[PDB]
Formats: C-alpha cells, structure tokens, sequence
RNA sequence: UUAUGCUAUCAGGUGGAUGGCUCGGCUCAAGAGCUUAUGAAGGACGUGCCAAGCUGCGAUAAGCCCGGGGUAGGUG
RNA sequence: CUGGGGGGCACCAACCUCCAAAACUAAAUACUCCUUGAGACCGAUAGCGAAAUAGUAGGGUGACCGAACGCUGAAAAGUACCCCGAGAAGGGAGGUGCAAAGUGCCUGAAACCUGAUAGUGAUGGAACGAUACGGCAUGAAAGGAUCUCUGGCAUGAAGGAAUCAUUCGCGAGGAUGUAGUACGAAUGUCACUGCCAGUGUCGUAUCUUACGUUUUGAAGAACGGGCCAGGGAGUGUAUCUUGGUGGCAAUGGCUAACCUUUUAUCUGGGCAGCCGAAGCGAAAGCAACAUGUGCGCAGCCUUUUGGCGAGGCACGACGUAU
RNA sequence: AGCUUGUAGUCCGUAAGGGAGACAACCCAGCCCGUGGUUAAGGUCCCCAAGUGUCGACUAAGUGUUAAUACUAAAGGGCGU
RNA sequence: UGGGGCCCCGAAAAUUGACGGGGCUCAAGUCGACCACCGAUACCACGGAGUACCGCAAGGUAAUCUCGUAGGAAGGCGUUG
RNA sequence: AAGAGCAUAAGUCAGCCUGACGUUAUUCAGCAUAGCAGUGGAUGACGAGACGAAAGUCGGCUCUAGCGAACUUUUGAGCC
C-alpha cells in the first residue's frame, strides 16, 4: 500500500489497532474453513467439494485442430499467394495436412470452388462445400 | 472544459492526442458543429476502452462512398467490397493494404478536419 | 539591595548530538583451488638496548644463506 | 538362442523394441578460505560481534554468552623567560601559529549547573495558554515612509436615532410627523506627525479540568511517560484478479534458455513454448448466425417535426448435454 | 432499580458556539476568515449585560426563590386564610 | 353542606454548608396578563479564500456549497542518491 | 398439538379403482426489505391411466410439523 499516504495515521487504514494481528483476522491460512464458516465464499469462488467423472490417459486421447469453411474460403487467395494452395484449372486445391488442421467444420458461406483434402468432415461442411460445386477428398 | 476535462487531459501522454483534443474543441467552436466536440469527448475517454473496428463491420454497415470517423484503430479482418473513405486515428498495415486495394482512402483525423470544415455527412463508428 | 523564588535571553562549565572526512564493512562478477609421519592446522613458553600488548620469528629466535629486480638510505 | 526381458490390473494371441544380474570414462554444472574488479550499497548507536593491543576486556564449574573506544596543525613551530605556590600540581603575565585547534586537542546542540541582564515579587489560587486593551524594557541588519499618529472633506451597504408636537392606553408605553433625516463598515482625498510592525515580562476582561490509548462514556481515584539527544515499525519472490498510460493486432501478441557481449549495459538472432482463434459433455463423440426482425442514444439531414441510425437493448434461428 | 430485553423518531459516538452553578446525548443552533447590525433560547436587586418595571389578587411558612430531569416526600387531618 | 387556591401538622442521621451565593415579606415568592431592554459563529450587509458544475478562453451560477471519528479518493512539502 | 377451512360438502354409507404414476421448467419461503444447501409448495409441460353422460377431480390421507451435504458401500436401466 501507499506507505507515504499513512505517515501520521497510526492505524494505517485498518481500523482499530486490534486488527491485523495474524492468521485469526483472516479466518485461517490458505483456503481454510472449507464448509464451516467460509462455505458461501467457497461456493462462489469455484472451490466446491466433490469429485465428478473420470479421465482417460493422455497416451490415447487427442485434441483435433479445427478450421471452418468460411475461414478457409475467405483466405484462399492469400493461401495460393503463399504457395500453400494450388490453382489448377481455376478450382483451388487446398490440402489441410500441410497447414496442420485435422478437421473441417461448416460455419460460414462458401462461394469459390474448393477441392479440400483432409481427414475429417462434419456433415454440414461437406454439404456446404459440394453445394458450391467443389469436391472433398478424405485424405489418407 | 472544467477541471474534470482538464484532469482527463492531463492523464494522457502522447502529444498527438492532446493536440487533437485542443484543436477539435477549437474547430467545434469555430464551425458550431457538435461533431468535433463529440469526437473530442470520445478521444478523452479511458484508453483501455477505445474502439477497434474490423473491416468486416465497415463492409456490413456502410454503403458506396461514405465518410467515416473512427476514434480508435481500424483492424484488418474480413473482405472489403466497395470503395469507402475511413478517416481513423490509426490503421494496421493489413488494413491499409486492403483499403488501398479496394480503392478507398486512409486519411488521419487532421486531414478530415482540415478538408471538411463542418462534417456535413460524417458517420461516427465504434 | 525584596529574602527564598517564577518567566525569557546572554556568558561560562559539563556533555558529546549535528555537519564534513574515512587505510573499514557488505553484495555481485571474473579467476584459482587441496595440504600433512621429510611431522600439518592449532596451542603453550620464549625472543627486542631501553619492550607491557599485538604482529613476526624459534636457543642461528621482529631473524641466517643464494639468484634476480631496485637504488640511497634502514632499524614492524 | 529352437533362448530371455519390456510395451503403467492378470492371462492368451498379433505386432514393435531391446540383451540385465561385471568395469571404466573427459566437457557443459555446484561452491567460496583465497586473488582481482565493480557498486542508485553503509558512513562510526550505521556497516561484520570487531575502522581490529576484537572473539578482546568481561561473564559462566562447563557447554557457552560477549562489549566501548576514529579526527591537533600546512609545518610540533607541543608554550621560552618572570611572579605566586610545599610542588614535575595549578594560576598569572608573556609568547608560537591565518586561526588555540593546548594533547581522548575538527565543529561543539539539548537536558543539567554557575553568574548577569529585563519584567515581577513576602494579602496570595492553579493545565502554565488563545483573543482584546494597558504598564515597563527593547525595536542596528534582514520589515513599512500617502507608512505610524492626529484631524478636515466627498460617496456611503445592512441598520438608523435624540429632540419636539398630535393622538391612543388604568398604567409601564404605543402609533404618526420631525425622518428613512443626523449618523453608519468601508471606499477616495487634503493637511498633520515620527512613530509603527515585531520581541520579552507583568496586569485587567471573556473562555479552556493536559497529551496518546482502552472505552457507550477519560480531568479521572483506568493504563503510559523524570528529562534531553540519537535509533525505531507495510519489505522481496511466486501466482491470481482489477485500474491509468502505451506498442502491435486474426496475414494475432510475446518470446524462454542460449548465441553474438567487444565486461554484467547494448545491437541482431532464438517459433521450443504460452495466451487468443469453438463450444458442449463424466466419457466415447459430435460441431454453430462473417446478420433474419424490432425499439432507439449520440451524430448527420430536415419543413425544428420527422427521417437515417455505428455502439446498446429485446427477439428469432442454430451447436451440444440431459 | 442510573435494572434487563423490544420498538418509532432524533441525537451522543464523530457536534463547535449561546443558556442552564458545574451537566457526552436538556433548550437555541448544525461551523470557511474579517468588520458592522438585528435577534433566538434565556434573562433584567448585587455577584453579572439589561427593570428595585406596570396592572389584579394570594402566601406569613424564609414555605418558596428546582422546565425535562436517575437530583423534587405519602395516606389522613386543619372552627389557618 | 358541596367544589376549589395557597399554606400548617403528619416530617428523625451521622465532618460544617448549600435557592449557585448574598439576601429577599403590598416581595427579589406564587397565580393571570402586559410593556421595554439585554443577549450567539443564528439571520442581514460588505470584502476575502476554497470548492462543485459549465465554458475554447475571458469568465458564469451556487437560498437549494463549506461539522466530522472508522474509512475511500485528489493534489502538494521534506530527507538521501 | 394449536389455529384456520368445509352443508346437495372437505362429513356418513355403497359401487368401481390404485394419481400413495415415470421424466422435466419456473416462481415463492426457508433467508421481509437484502446474499445463503437440502428441500417443500404453487403453477405448468411430455408419456401413460382411474371414476364419471360430460364438465371436471385425482402428483396420497382439507391447509400449515413427522427430517440430513460431500466422500464411501449396496441396488435398478442402458451406455462410456
Ligand atoms: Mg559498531
Ligand atoms: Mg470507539
Ligand atoms: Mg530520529
Ligand atoms: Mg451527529
Ligand atoms: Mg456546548
Ligand atoms: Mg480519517
């Protein structure tokens, strides 16, 4: 706190000089007082007691990266500019495994012709891709 | 401009903002146009809560050949379809390239206040 | 000439604050890093012309011999 | 060896991978008795306990605890000779030195003690003082000279009489007129004068039963302080949350260890990694509006009444869990 | 019971200044500094600023001379007036 | 005979003593009225400071701003480098 | 228990039945105003029924008491 603000105040913003003794003016040390006298604060902070669910090992689980069709469509010109994509006979041939994306979602609009190869496709993503005349290949 | 606005002015450090605020109030008195006084009171707000406008919002709301005052920074995210004039406080480089490719202009607040004395048709964005 | 006293200032005593100075302390960094039965570190006692303490030294006892550097004084 | 082990519960099968129960091995790293360098470090009650005759004096049977003490001057030039005194004490006179700085000797505060000066004082009542008026003492510098003192004239806000006359009342007195007059804080102006401001102490009038704290309540017969000087109390690392000011900005932001260091700075590299970008669900898993409608502030246009209306609010639609 | 526990308003706590003999919380008043003026509460014999004030009666006990109040005596009687 | 005002008896406590004290009797007491004056920092006037809000500034408005403990916020002074 | 409610009835008797049902959302009081479990009580929604010509009534016994978090074990349906 601002020490110079309190030169000549005695109590230094604490009230009586009987406050600020030690751990008993805080109710215990740490998150102490779980549900006897700090129960309401315990519930509001996000420290409620309980155990709920299980965990799978991290060896087997994976966290897929995603990209929506709108995002993939809008930045296609920049992708071919960087040499990532390819523009043979007009339709963009864009491969998602060189970027680092394992699944294509479907939020947004698609207007350009896209030939997208990847591992996974939501149903709506495939519907939107092929309603614009494009094609999707399950990359293996 | 009581002591309140003087305090809010004293907090600022960047000289260009201070010069803008003073000149905007002067020009507002000169032309009797509340637009400049409004922009001054906006620029005099907390710096945490300024405006950051993406290209998509301008494309969504404006029309062909509008004039725009953005007391903040224009960010480049989206696609710009039609020519627009966006006189803002600052542009990012991608935003500048997109607006130039579309065929618009990117002129600072000084240029817009000098060219148009009254703001007869300016649209404030946020 | 009102004594014993009270208040304020001045001169002096006692005292050792303040200021100025400081071969000391502390912290960080870069180096360097074992020694002793061929008797170590540490201790007791002694050792000076006048010498009590500390420092050095050991009955050859604030010391002896050789090689280099240094140059006119030396005797912690 | 046609063998054996492992692949996060046991066994079977496939696949992948290794060869224990013997042994050695530089460099990158840790530390500071010690040597060198540097310092937004302390400056003698501080900094190590020790500016070291300091682990000493001293204290304890012992394990062990543990202080205080810096400074003449440029040069000792460290007070010759004379008088007093019992004097190798000490004093006086007289010298040295820019200056006594006269030996633990730079400067030399306060408490405390001795003397002098001013006020007061042996008929007198107390939180030791604040305010106004007087006596006595001082008032050189740094404070005043249309300033100090005494008067005249002009304007004067709120307020505002005395005196006399008429009239009412049992009476104390009231009302009207004289009169909103004569005066009135102050504001200007013309003469007059040499003091005033300030400081000490005493007297008169009004007021006040100290200060910090605990207390519903303190002058308390509640606690603390004899006095003076010095010392003496919200600081750093990690992490979470939130303001004021900034850089960059979905083609996002920042680098960490380290290398280039030419001595700790600095310039340029360093994409490992962290946060943001998609959520829901215990999990398997699945995977959304890049605007469909309305009300409307600011601002702009306008017949000053309406219109457009970013942000804001309210809907509608969709992802997932149940 | 100056006791204990409730409730409405206002206060002390944290509230100067004026008046009550002194009075945490009772009456007037809620307060920046300086000067002039008129009033509030309360008072006007002296202490003490301003009435030995006016009109009509009562008391003879120094009764009384004490807004509220934790500080002020009752039943009963009197051919006292 | 009944209803009222004042007073008397009923009425005894320990240091000396409390209408605040002196004292007060057609009152300096009690009851019902009345007149004049005194008396705050209240209210009025003048000058000055600060604050709140507005205004580009100059400046403008304040009967509807000026108490304060725990405590929140803003601007300044000082010590060493 | 105490208080409140009830007459072609919320009381007495007879006939027929099991709504003393599975799942789920708000609002009220516990806990005026003004945060606080679990858990209860009033309106509803989905799926099945009983009685009755139908309207309707039925989420026990006219209304307000008869009860307990996390962790742990056991049991039921289906999944990870
Ligand atoms: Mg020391
Ligand atoms: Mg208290
Ligand atoms: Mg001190
Ligand atoms: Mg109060
Ligand atoms: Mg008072
Ligand atoms: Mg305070």
């Amino acid at each position: 706190m601002d020490t110079k603000k309190f030169r000549g105040s005695r109590t230094c913003g604490g009230g009586t000089h009987k406050n600020r003794r030690g751990a008993g003016n805080r109710g215990g040390r740490g998150k102490a007082g779980g549900c006897k006298h700090h129960f309401v604060r315990a519930m509001m902070r996000g420290y409620s007691y309980g155990k709920h669910g299980f965990k799978r090992p991290d060896e087997v689980s994976r966290d897929v990266s995603i990209v929506n069709v709108g995002e993939l469509d809008e930045l296609a010109s920049y992708l071919v500019e960087e040499g990532l994509a390819e523009v043979k006979d007009g339709a963009y041939h864009i491969n998602l495994e060189n970027l680092g994306i394992e699944k294509v979602l479907g939020s947004g609009r698609v207007t350009k012709n896209l030939v997208v190869t990847s591992e996974e496709f939501s149903a709506s993503a495939r519907e939107k891709i092929e309603n614009a005349g494009g094609s999707c290949i399950d990359a293996e | 401009m009581g002591k309140k606005s003087l305090v809010k002015l004293t907090r600022k450090t960047n000289p260009r903002i201070v010069s803008l605020i003073l000149t905007l109030k002067e020009r507002a008195n000169g032309d009797s146009a509340p637009i400049w006084k409004d922009i001054a009171k906006r620029l005099e707000a907390p710096s945490r809560n300024y405006a950051a406008v993406n290209i998509s919002k301008i494309n969504r709301h404006t029309a062909e050949d509008d004039v725009l005052l953005i007391p903040g920074k224009v960010l480049g995210a989206g696609l710009l379809d039609h020519p627009v004039t966006i006189a803002a406080l600052t542009f990012s480089d991608s935003a500048f390239e997109k607006i130039t490719e579309a065929g618009g202009k990117c002129l600072s607040l000084e240029e817009i206040m000098e060219a148009n004395p009254k703001g007869s048709g300016i649209r404030i964005f946020r």
